[PDB]
């Protein structure tokens, strides 16, 4: 339980948002 | 008791079990077994 809580907290802190022809599909799908 | 988190005080675990205890609607205590057991206990104490 302590291990799962600690690593869950680390992962949660790691997702908080911070304050040619191929280019068309790239910008539409991957870059977006 | 129902997650992999950890608390800071065991008052919280006491309250967790308390909350899980009150999810069971009152009136289950109105079952025949509970009245039978309280009658049995009273009669046994009287016999003693």
């Amino acid at each position: 339980s302590e291990s799962v809580s600690l690593i869950t907290k680390i992962l949660s802190d790691l997702e908080l948002n911070i304050t040619t022809v191929l280019d068309k599909f790239f910008q539409n799908e991957t870059q977006k | 008791f129902m997650s992999r988190i950890v608390y800071k005080h065991y008052r919280s675990l006491i309250s967790e079990v308390t909350t899980c205890f009150f999810l069971f609607e009152k009136g289950l205590h109105g079952n025949m077994n509970e009245e039978a057991k309280i009658h049995l206990e009273t009669v046994e104490w009287a016999l003693k």
